[PDB]
RNA sequence: GUUUAUUAAAAACACAGCACUGUGCAAACACGAAAGUGGACGUAUACGGUGUGACGCCUGCCCGGUGCCGGAAGGUUAAU
RNA sequence: UUGAGCCUUGAUGUGUAGGAUAGGUGGGAGGCUUUGAAGUGUGGACGCCAGUCUGCAUGGAGCCGACCUUGAAAUACCACCCUUUAAUGUUUGAUGUUCUAACGUUGACCCGUAAUCCGGGUUGCGGACAGUGUCUGGUGGGUAGUUUGACUGGGGCGGUCUCCUCCUAAAGAGUAACGGAGGAGCACGAAGGUUGGCUAAUCCUGGUCGGACAUCAGGAGGUUAGUGCAAUGGCAUAAGCCAGCUUGACUGCGAGCGUGACGGCGCGAGCAGGUGCGAAAGCAGGUCAUAGUGAUCCGGUGGUUCUGAAUGGAAGGGCCAUC
């Protein structure tokens, strides 16, 4: 069962306890520490408090972000009633109803990015009994149970960022890679930093950030120089 | 202002407004209140000359109100659409 | 038994009758718990949720029965 | 053997609120169906109550056809979907409905709740009209190609009995024993009165009700926001009975409360039996005679029969199923107009009808108005001409000359002679 | 025996005797925010309380041992 | 002596599929994890042990998964925190025992003082207790302030109090009584909307099974039926009754009325905007009409910038909606 806790002590006792570090001295780090062998993830574990209300805490998606770059996915804009109709207009990507309707009950899929409006967002990125991926999957969630279609194409094409896992009240969320640049990185945590603040206005507590962590794995973290509080956005 | 014990009717009626405070800080004055300029010059400290105007003036606005025909100033003061009317109409300063 | 639950509260019927001013709404017939025993007709549309005979912009009452038989047909006669 | 709609959705909320509007029978009660057509069937009702996770367990897996519920606000919640993941591995038929839908037309379902493991989310009514007419038609058309399970004698009912006390024993726990001997747990609820209220059950047909708000050991569905609404329920326990059981204690019984609630009984006008329960950690010589005295003093003449039970041991178990009979046998006595004239001679004879205002007075017969509680009326002079003494002095002599261990007799007086 | 002075003398109140309980001394208890004091220069055949009412005569029922009675939870006896 | 607050080890997740044992991977099938890497207990969905069982005791294969499938998932390299469980670091509180040094000493003596008070000192005995101060739970008619309507053919007794309809009710109207009679505390998204359509009871007579019909057949009859739930007024232009189709139980306003002391309550066309249905005219602003409920507070929900005390945010409050 468990010998002895003396591996995981001597090397926590090496870069955790809160020490804050240089955001890209930290990414800089990050790739290698204790022998991972090869290349790992940047993370931010991001902690909110509570249960009852969620905002973008246990997510099984993606949200939109400001610097999207990182990654970018397949897209089909499937326009039907709805702000479809400014989508139309804005003839961006592809839009139609029946065909990508169609494309949809095809058989086959790869347009993972389902910017909906009723009808084809069931189908491809939620479905399976006991659902779960590959190691990666066809994602639901993507803000478009908060339909908008034609502004939302500008935000889809450009990509976007999935984290998941369960339940906690501790909102995780996979930065990216070390085969990104550091720079970029930042802007990226920068980003759900900004964005996490924004979020929840459901009082339970009036500030919802607790700690602003990065990390990788074989017990190597570390803390950030948190910057996410209340001031504004910042 | 009473009746019994059949209900206050303002204990029959509902609370429903709400205070400014900024209110007390913002004066009403007329264009009847250049007759008092006193000095050619329209100009909020003037104007505690006349003593027509508030001690603790933070703002105000100029109204309508009888002519007087000379130059003026205004500025720092709102003014209305009517009431900048025809004091325009005299010559004088009366850009804010 | 032994009750005595009471206490009568509709009230009104039949204000004014014939030339009643004009108006846009005339009470005319308001006219409670019935629809016939006076029966709408002229100078107003519908008969009123409690059958209310109100102008078509101004009226006298017209009265009198029509039809092969039937009503006794309230009229309203404009003013 | 027969299917139960059994609806879940979280552990509360309008869940309730819906078996109301799918039932309407009460006083079958609890358990309790929903009835559709010519078919009914039952229903069934993070960080909870281990009681209410047990309770809840127990009724899924008997459970025969399941409903998972939503609201019109909520949405997502992984609470959710490992409640609807646990009923698929279980296995076991899985409708997802929600409740009072709003929204604004149908467009958030069913784009969500595809992802539940689960498809095509039906939005429901409740506080409109079409949305319940899906379901019922859903549920319908397999149960249709099935077709499952749907003075007068003191036996005629089977006798009705509730177990009332205060707000601080673990009355529930006593209740749990009293349908057991059986050592298992029995307060899973179903739901199928008006609104969002509460166990009389019947086991051996015959039914006990749990009451009070607190300490009872009531940490069900929720319902009483304040002290009031449990004592809505008290008043229909009293509705119910023709036995009320008093649990006190003796290390917090007999409170103010509870004195009062004894003077209530004798309103509620329904046999008392006095139990006291969690008596065997009790001190050797025990406090409890006195308490026992004060009581008999107001005095209430029943049959008492005294319980020293647990709930967590056992002793009085038998003692109780036997003196709630005796007391109903007495209760119940078919009467009749011949012996109360007869017995009531002897009384007015021996101690003196009272005398008003220099005219006496006179009786001449009474009879029985009902049985069940003992109620009598006889005509006599007016009402005022006796004082509600001797009224209860000629009570009190029946109540004597044939054995009532029963309930409260009660006795009405009548004029039309003076 | 005692008593409603200034309506009411008794069957009322008291009382020995009896009964019951509480209290081991820095006592119970009682007064006195407490200090102190009384209780007591005493000391469980007492002390305090409470209660009943001479006297005589009407029989006042111990749960421990072991057993018994009802009951369940168990033990013990069963099918196994 | 012994509970538990925390710390990091433990490893994984029952339907066909799924090898079983599919909590939760950025990215996703190199990492030369060099060492010749493994199948042998905790773990694990669950004991459904198996085997697959563990970075978990063998050396035996290039440095090595010894690449995926396939379902929802599952094999290059792994990642993101949980349920759970230890081992270890602890952190802390209990009990257990003994002590003395606070503290107690209504033990004994010495002493101010040839003073039962007291004080100081000595010693004997108790002892971290006891007790008390705060805080704090339970109890508490002992003590304390007060509460316990009104109508009313004397009151109390009783019965009754709102809301509706009818009659009394004197023919505009309006209406007393402890008058006489009865009811209501909803129901209902179809029982609504709209189009198109359809036309009882009750009785005769005749016909399988057919009984005072159960259907069928005709005749008489003329709305006495039936109205969502009284009772009444009303009801064929049906309001009934049947079906198609819809979602106006829309929205923002409102001439002008009735009817209430006031609180206020009801009717109301049309315009405007948006809608819906209907071939089109047109109809749709919840229900045959009349009952189905309550001020004011104060707080909850959601929205708004309106407010916002140095100054910006931010709280609370107003507003709009709703509980």
């Amino acid at each position: 069962m468990a010998k002895l806790t003396k591996r995981m002590r001597v090397i926590r006792e090496k870069v955790d306890a809160t020490k804050q570090y240089d955001i890209n001295e930290a990414i800089a780090l990050l790739k290698e520490l204790a022998t991972a062998k090869f290349v790992e993830s940047v993370d931010v574990a991001v902690n909110l408090g509570i249960d009852a209300r969620k905002s973008d805490q246990n997510v099984r998606g993606a949200t939109v972000l400001p610097h999207g770059t990182g990654r970018s996915v397949r897209v089909a804009v499937f326009t039907q009633g709805a702000n479809a109709e400014a989508a139309k207009a804005a003839g961006a990507e592809l839009v139609g109803m029946e065909d990508l309707a169609d494309q949809i009950k095809k058989g086959e899929m790869n347009f993972d990015v389902v910017i909906a409006s009723p009808d084809a967002m069931r189908v491809v990125g939620q479905l399976g009994q006991v659902l779960g991926p590959r190691g990666l999957m066809p994602n639901p969630k993507v803000g478009t149970v908060t339909p908008n279609v034609a502004e939302a194409v500008k935000n889809a094409k450009a990509g976007q960022v999935r984290y998941r896992n369960d339940k906690n009240g501790i909102i995780h969320t996979t930065i990216g890679k070390v085969d990104f640049d550091a720079d970029k990185l930042k802007e990226n945590l920068e980003a759900l930093l900004v964005a996490l603040k924004k979020a929840k206005p459901t009082q339970a507590k009036g500030v919802y950030i607790k700690k602003v962590s990065i990390s990788t794995t074989m017990g190597a973290g570390v803390a950030v120089d948190q910057a996410g509080l209340s001031a504004s956005v910042n | 202002g009473f009746e019994g014990g059949q209900m206050p009717l303002y204990r029959r009626l509902p609370k429903f407004g709400f205070t400014s405070r900024k209110a007390a800080i913002t004066a009403e004055i007329r264009l009847s209140d250049l007759a008092k300029v006193e000095g050619g010059v329209v100009d909020l400290n003037t104007l505690k000359a006349a003593n027509i105007i508030g001690i603790q003036i933070e703002f105000a606005k100029v109204i309508l109100a009888g002519e007087v025909t000379t130059p003026v100033t205004v500025r720092g003061l709102r003014v209305t659409k009517g009431a900048r009317a025809a004091i325009e109409a005299a010559g004088g300063k009366i850009e804010e | 038994g032994g009750s005595t639950r009471n206490g009568r509260d509709s009230e009104a019927k039949r204000l004014g009758v014939k030339r009643f001013g004009g108006e846009s709404v005339l009470a005319g017939s308001i006219i409670v718990r019935q629809r016939g025993t006076k029966f709408h007709a002229g100078a107003n549309v519908g008969c009123g949720r409690d059958h209310t005979l109100f102008a078509k912009a101004d009226g006298k009452v017209k009265f009198e029965v029509k039809g092969p038989k039937n009503r006794k047909f309230i009229s309203i006669e404009a003013e | 053997m027969v299917p139960v709609v059994a609806l879940v959705g979280r552990p509360n909320v309008g869940k309730s609120t819906l078996f109301n509007r799918l039932t309407r029978t009460r006083d079958a009660r609890k358990y309790g169906r929903a009835e559709i057509e010519g078919r009914e069937f039952i229903c069934i009702d993070d960080g909870v109550e281990t009681r209410m996770a047990e309770q809840s367990l127990l009724a899924i897996e008997e459970a025969d056809v399941v409903l998972f519920m939503v609201d019109a606000r909520a949405g997502l919640m992984p609470a959710d979907e490992a409640i609807a993941k646990h009923l698929r591995s279980r296995e076991k038929p899985t409708f997802l409905v929600a409740n009072k839908t709003d929204g604004l037309d149908p467009d958030q379902a069913v784009v969500d709740f595809y992802s539940l493991g689960l498809g095509e989310i039906y939005p429901i009514a409740a506080s409109h009209g079409r949305g319940v007419l899906s379901l019922l038609e859903h549920v319908l058309l397999p149960w249709m190609e099935d077709l499952a399970p749907q003075d007068f004698d003191p036996q005629s009912l089977p006798i009705k009995l509730a177990i009332v006390g205060r707000p601080n024993v673990g009355k529930s726990t006593l209740t749990n024993r009293i349908l057991g001997e059986e050592r298992v747990v029995v307060y899973d609820m179903p739901g199928t009165t008006r609104d969002s209220i509460y166990i009389p059950m019947e086991r051996d047909g015959r039914e006990y009700v749990l009451i009070d708000t607190a300490g009872v050991r009531k940490r069900g569905k929720i319902t009483d926001a304040v002290e009031k609404f449990s004592v809505i329920k008290t008043l229909q326990a009293i509705e119910d009975a023709n036995v009320v059981m008093l649990v006190i204690d003796a290390r917090e019984g007999i409170s103010d409360q509870d004195l009062s609630l004894l003077g209530f009984i004798l309103n509620s006008g329904r046999s008392l039996v006095i139990v006291v329960n969690k008596w065997d950690g009790l001190s050797q010589e025990v406090k409890e005679q006195v308490k026992e005295t004060l009581d008999f003093r107001l005095g209430f003449i029943d049959f008492a029969r005294v319980h020293f039970i647990s709930a967590l041991h056992g002793s009085g178990v038998g003692n109780l199923f036997e003196s709630v009979r005796e007391a109903y046998d007495s209760s119940t006595r078919r009467v009749g107009t011949s012996m109360l004239t007869r017995i009531m001679t002897m009384a007015v004879e021996d101690h003196q009808p009272p005398l008003v205002r220099g005219r006496r007075v006179k009786l001449k017969y009474a009879h029985a108005g009902g049985y069940n509680p003992p109620i009598v009326v006889i005509h006599g002079n007016q009402v005022k001409d006796l004082p509600d003494s001797y009224k209860r002095y000629l009570m009190n002599y029946f109540r004597k000359s044939l054995d009532v261990m029963g309930s409260p007799i009660r006795i009405q007086f009548k004029e039309g002679e003076n």
